[PDB]
């Protein structure tokens, strides 16, 4: 096919070659996730519809993914060689960058003021 | 809400006929046409110029021209 | 000028108006599209007689309304510049606002 | 002709 | 919630990759956790890195705007993926086609900016004259000094 | 909406699917109506030349070669109905679709001002309630005994019994409230 | 394709509840019970012009720099009211 | 065009806009009178007049000028002086225009041996 | 308002001189509005300054005597460095309002001279530029916690740096 | 500025062609003119560029007043390609369309000539970026292009829009406003260019063609696009262009970076700052 | 007023009259300003050729 | 803007039907199948489906319209979207 996906423009699905394999495994497979479906409808909506039901609905996946997203972060974080360089540069190299930029331009504008070539024309707030 | 007789709708005269025409010449039909038929039919016959559209109301524009350069020559 | 700096603030003041009247009970009241409508109208008139100072006399002005806050030698203070390029595009505003409050009446009207 | 619109409760 | 119905450390048996699965709600085939990196993800699935807005709209999702189900299990992107987020549905035209065309246009653009600035448009005149030596003191010349005068001719 | 899709489309879907997007999108290239249903008799005779082959393999390969075909020649910008997803107006008036249990925290002074239609609702709401049991009873025995399920639900098969699982489906907010 | 036999009476079943309930939704006759032109341009463009003007002439027109406006234009032939000089004409040209 | 001529012709004959006079001003020009200024220092400024406008046609914009406050509110009764001013600046940029040919034709003349 | 500290130039407004028939609306609206706004307006500030009259009162600006400089009395003496910080504060609070007062008096002559600012506004930006050295030297690159401490240290290095050029 | 609206105009006059939604082609002019009015600021008119936005409002804001009562008076339908004989169902704001219409573009003495005009002059006579000069010369063209192209599909065609038909101008609240706008646009670039106090000096010596070269282009804009417009009937299958797809997807300027610029930034949020 | 099916609807008079009153002030401006301004659309003054003006005129020695 | 009815509905569905050449105007009744009743193709009801929704200026989603093969159907289909019988 002419046209090549990209991780930000992904294949689509009519020309994708594993929508067109009629396996029974792979017919067997989305039976079964279709089922998985159907059972977690199935209690979805008999809460939803529960006449005696007084709350929401808590989500189980919901906070799955807030605790994996926070609390479980750290618990299952290993040091290693990628690990730390990465967390150094992402840390400090920004810093030392910056500092290296402000520290010239503050140095070369206090050699111009006292050479006196700086025109600090109406400077009055500072 | 009384709905127009369907009998009205027809082919000929339109350029659904033409496109029948064609279809024929390849050897096909198009069972939708006269689904079609009332866009060109009736009211809505007849094919717009974009003269006609630019010059809507020209010719009352030329005549009040007229008139008021002969106002202000007479003044 | 007074009356150049009075019609200057009174478009203001007219603009304010309906803002006002939808936090009180008389927008239940009245027509407020009409009502807003109107002020639009009314705002456009009255922008309508700078625009004719400026173009027979071509002053410009500079109106210090009020004194907010000095700080250090540097005052910050309420002011307007009303010269050729506002008072034109107050005036074409207010009438392009006028028409289009009054079709949005009609536009918006089941909303 | 008039169907009622459900709202919230803008009472309080 | 219990401490078996939350995320875990990264699963080290089919034994325990099965039991992820099940809290998961996903088949143990599908199921597929990160890479143990140790970047912290631990038991947490892999789900495909495709955008919300690729999901089926026709269909009557638990979370409606989300477009998920309840119980399904959430893409570890969910909040970047969001149907106002970042969008990754497919294109008409290549990710690198439009690459390469929106940047040839600029490229092009820029390169002919140039060569007009080289190549200025003008029109067969002289400089525009001023009077009063080019308008001195009008243009905020010093009064007490005296300009080189400068003499326009016809 | 209303139909919940199955764990897979077949060939027959498939195919249907690509036609009605071939003559959407042909419709958006050929703007006139003439030009259009001309095209599309055209469109529908290339469909019909293979309708009958019995190699259902060839018939994979037909398919997809269609499919490369569309996106390729597809309308870079096709026309949407305006209420569909992805047209202007999709989801306008999702913001005055107020759930009908808003309701339930209204002043008595802002009930006192649709008397009867807060005395239907309490008969709804009773019908409701008698209706939950038997409906939960009636999925619970439905239950297939193997695992394989669907979203499809069941009609109601006694007498005096309501669709299970029927209050969203009804009293859901209108399209233009 | 088609609806199963099934569908087709789930349905039938919604349709006629779903219609009872718009029906219902329908409101009575008395069913908003509601409980027990110069006048425009007096009210909203004279009252507050005269507020206006107040401010204006009594306290931004007391204050220093607080109207300001840039000189009127003099043209050669031209009588100052306040000093009576009378602008001498210009130079004749061709 | 000037600028075909320069961009694919020879470039050496041609003016460069910027450099617009070079020769010396009285070549050729054995008696060469200054240009006349009809409108003062000061009326221009009682006048105005951007300094955009304070050129050699000023003491027409001034006239116009007048003409327009005085007639207002008729705003179409300033046509003839409009136009004289319009004319004056005509003839301005047509002594510019003499200007540049006259670079060019020096240009040229350059061109000995 | 003192003209002295604002100057005001005297107006110098031309002669109507019409040249037309039709009549200018903005004299009849200027007619109608001295009628309708001016007037009424006129006679409620004419009653509201008679009751001022009336229940007259008066306020004085207050006078501070001048103390010993920072310079005047020892170093870790708390009182004289109070007093003497204290009336430091004050003069610079009051440097501040002179500087916006020619400040003003720039921006209302860029505005009265208008498209002549270039060329009759020199006295007021020389003003500005003059008063501004003044105020820089005096002031500029002292923290946010100037002091007349500070100031004084300022000038002395200015005042050894300037002798030093001097002698060179 | 002078480059920056010059590459605007000539991108958003190429955009609007190819754009099958009426309030998605007035947007795309407004963009176009807002790039022309940058150009007028590269050039030191600033006075002209003024005077055009004040010209430019109304006939805008009358464009943009009937496509919305189009739009209301069919079933809130935006796209062009389901509407057409707008002309003949419509009289009355087919009409104030039009007149819109040929104000945005250089009609002799309407609301935009006493600005576009000037403009096109202007960047004619002065030294220019000969880049900038001909883009904006080829923008000024597109302009009539797209113009004819929202008045052929929306007014000069057989009815496109669904069968049942309830359409209905007749409203004082639709017809006041857009009368009051279309006296806007026939006579307010009139009236103010002559009230308004002389600010710049105009340069009007130039040969006959840069004098002309508005009108010129303007109907050469027309012309053209009449007859692509026309060729749309004949009964030959129209194929993807390059081009046309690089108009009609915007040039590719969203669907880029609108997914890779929020893509790395969220991604660097969440997995460097937050996590690591 | 009146919704009508596949069929050209009825077009008020006021509608009408009024498209046509504004088209034709349109027209009518439109001619008025060219017949007594043609010179904005055509030219104000003869660009002069600059290839004619004569050496002595230009100051030119030989 | 007129709100719609159901034998409104009814009434231009059938019209629309009665404009289709396969479908002969006689025999043509609300309960009447497409393909048991009017032996039509899977192709031609979705030509249905598509002339249905220019007809009534909204979209019938595939899986929806796949099950529609009446003409009752179809009219109730509309009506349940819509809303109609308040
Ligand atoms: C909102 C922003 C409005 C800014 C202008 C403030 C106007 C109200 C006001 O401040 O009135 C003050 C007036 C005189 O008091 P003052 O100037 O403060 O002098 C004594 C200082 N010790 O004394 C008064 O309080 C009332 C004066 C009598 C007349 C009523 C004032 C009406 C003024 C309305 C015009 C204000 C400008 C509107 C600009 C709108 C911009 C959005
Ligand atoms: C010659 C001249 C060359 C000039 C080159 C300029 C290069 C581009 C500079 C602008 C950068 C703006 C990047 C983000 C813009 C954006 O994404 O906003 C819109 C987008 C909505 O997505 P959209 O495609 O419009 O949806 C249509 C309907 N589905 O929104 C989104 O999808 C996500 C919105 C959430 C974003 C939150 C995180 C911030 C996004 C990054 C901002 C980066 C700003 C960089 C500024 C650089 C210049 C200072």
């Amino acid at each position: 096919s002419k046209y090549k996906p990209a991780p930000l423009a992904t294949l689509p699905s009519t020309l994708d070659p594993a929508e067109y394999d009629v396996s029974p495994e792979t017919r067997r497979a989305q039976v079964e996730r279709l089922s998985i479906r159907a059972r977690l409808k199935r209690e979805y909506l008999l809460q939803y519809n529960d006449p005696k039901r007084v709350s929401h609905i808590e989500d189980p996946a919901l906070i799955r993914w807030t605790y994996a997203r926070s609390a479980n972060i750290y618990p299952n974080f290993r040091p290693t060689p990628k690990n730390s360089l990465l967390g150094a540069v992402a840390g400090f190299g920004p810093l030392i960058f910056w500092y290296y930029v402000f520290k010239t331009d503050r140095d070369r504008k206090e050699r111009l003021i006292q050479e006196g070539k700086l025109d600090r024309k109406f400077n009055i707030s500072y | 809400m009384e709905l127009p007789d369907y009998r009205q709708w027809k082919i000929e005269g339109t350029p659904l006929e033409t496109v029948q025409k064609k279809l024929a010449a390849r050897g096909l039909r198009d069972p939708w046409a006269r689904n079609e038929a009332w866009r060109y039919m009736g009211g809505f016959a007849g094919n717009i110029t974009f003269p006609s559209v630019i010059l809507k109301g020209f010719k009352w524009g030329f005549a009040a021209f007229v008139v008021a350069l002969g106002a202000e020559y007479f003044l | 000028m007074n009356i150049f700096t009075t019609s200057i603030l009174l478009i203001f003041i007219l603009l304010l108006s309906p803002i006002l009247i939808s936090m009180s009970n008389l927008i239940k009241h009245i027509n407020f599209p009409l009502y807003t409508t109107t002020s639009i109208k009314f705002s456009f008139i009255i922008s309508l007689l700078p625009l004719l100072m400026f173009f027979h006399n071509n002053m410009e002005y500079m109106i210090t309304t009020w004194h907010w806050v000095t700080m250090n030698s540097m005052e910050l203070k309420m002011s307007f510049k009303t010269d050729f390029f506002s008072i034109l595009f107050t005036s074409v505003a207010l009438f392009v606002t006028w028409s289009i409050m009054q079709f949005s009446s009609w536009y918006m009207h089941s909303d | 002709k008039r169907l009622f619109v459900v709202k919230p409760s803008l009472y309080y | 919630m219990t401490k078996d119905m939350l995320p875990g450390s990264y699963p080290r048996t089919p034994e325990e990759r099965a039991a992820a699965a099940k809290k998961y709600n996903m088949r143990v085939e599908d199921y597929e956790p990160y890479p143990d990196d140790g970047m912290g993800y631990g038991d947490y699935p892999m789900l495909p890195n495709r955008s919300q807005h690729e999901r089926d709209p026709w269909y009557q999702w638990d979370h409606s705007e989300l477009r998920m189900n309840w119980g399904e299990p959430i893409h570890w992107d969910l909040d970047m993926y969001i149907r106002n987020r970042v969008d990754t549905s497919p294109t008409p035209v290549s990710w690198d086609v439009m690459c390469k065309h929106l940047f040839g246009f600029v490229a092009f653009m820029v390169f002919m900016f140039w060569v007009g600035h080289v190549f200025p448009s003008y029109q067969p005149v002289g400089p525009k004259q001023y009077p009063y030596n080019n308008l001195y003191l009008e243009r905020g010349g010093d009064p007490t000094k005296e300009p080189e005068p400068v003499v326009h001719y016809d | 909406a209303f139909c919940a899709p199955p764990a897979y489309l077949t060939h027959q879907q498939k195919v249907l699917r690509l036609y009605k997007r071939a003559l959407r999108h042909l419709e958006s290239w050929c703007i006139h109506r003439d030009k259009y249903r001309y095209f599309a008799c055209l469109m529908r005779a290339r469909f019909e030349e293979h309708k009958n082959e019995k190699d259902m393999m060839r018939a994979t390969q037909l398919l997809r070669e269609a499919e490369e075909e569309f996106w390729q020649n597809q309308h870079p910008q096709p026309y949407i109905f305006p209420d569909s997803p992805g047209g202007t107006s999709f989801e306008r008036y999702e913001c005055y679709k107020v759930p009908e249990w808003c309701l339930d925290y209204w002043h008595p002074s802002e009930k006192a001002m649709y008397p009867d239609y807060f005395s239907k609702r309490e008969q709804w709401k009773k019908l409701r309630m008698e209706s939950w049991d038997r409906e939960v009873k009636q999925l619970q025995e439905e239950t297939s005994p193997d695992g394989i399920m669907t979203e499809a639900l069941p009609p109601a098969r006694r007498e005096g019994d309501l669709p299970p699982l029927w209050w969203h489906i009804v009293t859901r907010p209108r399209e233009r409230p | 394709s088609g609806y199963t036999p099934d569908e087709k009476l789930r349905l039938q079943q919604l349709r006629e509840l779903r219609r009872r309930w718009l029906k219902d939704q329908e409101l009575s006759p008395r069913e908003p019970v509601l409980p027990p032109s110069s006048l425009f341009a007096v009210s909203h463009v004279l009252i507050p012009m005269w507020f206006v003007h107040y401010y204006v002439k009594y306290h931004m027109a007391t204050k220093p720099y607080t109207i300001v406006s840039s000189k009127p234009r003099i043209f050669p032939g031209d009588t100052i009211l306040e000093t009576g000089e009378v602008i001498p004409p210009m130079r004749d040209f061709p | 065009a000037h600028l075909t001529r320069r961009y694919l012709w020879d470039a050496s004959v041609e003016p460069d806009p910027e450099k617009i006079p070079s020769f010396p001003p009285d070549l050729g020009f054995p008696e060469r009178k200054e240009r006349v200024m009809v409108a003062t220092q000061q009326e221009m400024m009682d006048a105005q007049l951007t300094l955009q406008q304070r050129d050699y046609c000023a003491h027409y914009l001034i006239r116009l000028l007048k003409c327009k406050r005085d007639s207002f509110p008729n705003f179409l009764a300033c046509k003839h002086e409009q136009h004289d001013w319009d004319y004056c600046e005509h003839l301005d940029y047509v002594k510019r225009m003499k200007e540049f040919e006259r670079e060019r034709r020096l240009l040229q003349r350059k061109k000995r041996r | 308002w003192d003209k002295d500290v604002y100057p005001e130039p005297p107006s110098r407004t031309p002669a109507p001189s019409p040249q037309t028939s039709l009549p200018n609306p903005i004299t009849y609206l200027t007619k109608a509005y001295d009628l309708v706004v001016d007037w009424p307006v006129t006679l409620v500030r004419e009653f509201i300054e008679r009751q001022h009259a009336k229940n007259r009162t008066y306020y004085y600006h207050r006078q501070y005597r001048r103390v010993p400089d920072i310079t005047e009395c020892k170093e870790g003496d708390v009182l004289c460095i109070y007093e003497a910080e204290m009336q430091w504060r004050r003069d610079f609070k009051v440097d501040q309002e002179i500087m916006n007062i020619i400040q003003e008096r720039l921006k209302a002559c860029q505005q009265r001279e208008g498209e002549n600012y270039q060329q009759n506004c020199a006295k007021e930006l020389e003003q500005f530029t003059k008063v501004t050295k003044a105020y820089q030297d005096r002031y500029l690159d002292l923290g946010a916690y100037y002091s007349a401490r500070k100031c004084l240290a300022k000038q002395k290095q200015r005042m050894l740096e300037e002798r030093k050029a001097a002698r060179q | 500025m002078l480059c920056l609206g010059a590459l605007t105009t000539l991108f958003t006059a190429i955009c609007a062609l190819t754009q099958n939604d009426i309030k998605k082609i007035i947007a795309f002019s407004t963009s176009s003119q807002l790039g022309l009015m940058m150009v007028t600021l590269g050039m030191n008119q600033p006075h002209l560029a003024f005077l055009h936005i004040c010209t430019h409002a109304f006939f805008k804001a009358m464009l943009f007043m009937c496509s919305g009562s189009i739009i209301h008076s069919l079933a809130d339908e935006q796209d062009i390609r389901k509407m057409g004989n707008i002309t003949k169902i419509m009289p009355f704001t087919s009409s104030c369309l039009v007149i819109g219409s040929l104000a945005l573009t250089g009609m002799p003495f309407l609301t935009g000539f006493y600005s576009k005009d000037l403009i096109i002059e202007a960047i004619n006579t002065c030294n220019t970026n000969a880049w900038a000069l001909l883009i904006t010369l080829i923008a000024t063209s597109m302009t009539a292009m797209y113009s004819m192209r929202i008045i052929y599909f929306v007014t000069m065609t057989k009815p496109r829009f669904p069968p049942l038909i309830s359409i209905n101008e007749n409203d004082p609240d639709l017809m006041n406003p857009i009368k009051r706008l279309a006296f806007g646009s026939i006579f307010a670039g009139f009236v103010i260019s002559y009230n308004i106090p002389p600010t710049s000096i105009p340069v009007l010596t130039m040969p006959w063609f840069l004098k002309t070269t508005a009108l010129i282009i303007s109907v050469l804009g027309f012309l053209i696009a009449l007859e692509l417009n026309n060729l749309t009937m004949k009964l030959s299958m129209n194929k993807a262009n390059p081009y046309s797809s690089f108009s009609t997807l915007l040039g590719f300027f969203p669907s880029i970076i609108h997914r890779i610029t929020p893509m790395k930034s969220l991604n660097l949020s969440l997995k460097t700052s937050l996590t690591l | 007023i009146q919704p009508r099916y596949r069929e050209f609807p009825q077009l008020t008079r006021s509608q009408v009259i009024q498209g046509e009153f504004l088209s034709s002030l349109m027209w009518f401006w439109i001619l008025w300003r060219f017949w007594h301004d043609s010179d904005a659309v055509l030219g104000h003054f003869s660009y002069p050729d600059p290839s004619q003006w004569t050496d002595e005129e230009l100051g030119i020695p030989p | 803007a007129p709100p719609l009815t159901l034998d409104g509905i009814k009434d231009r569905v059938l019209y629309v039907l009665k404009l289709y050449d396969k479908i002969d105007p006689e025999k043509l009744s609300v309960n009447s199948h497409f393909m048991k009743d009017l032996g039509l193709d899977s192709l031609d009801q979705v030509e249905i489906i598509m002339a249905m929704e220019d007809e009534f200026g909204f979209e019938i989603p595939d899986i929806d319209a796949e099950k529609l093969m009446c003409p009752q159907e179809i009219v109730d289909y509309i009506a349940d979207k819509k809303d109609v019988y308040e």
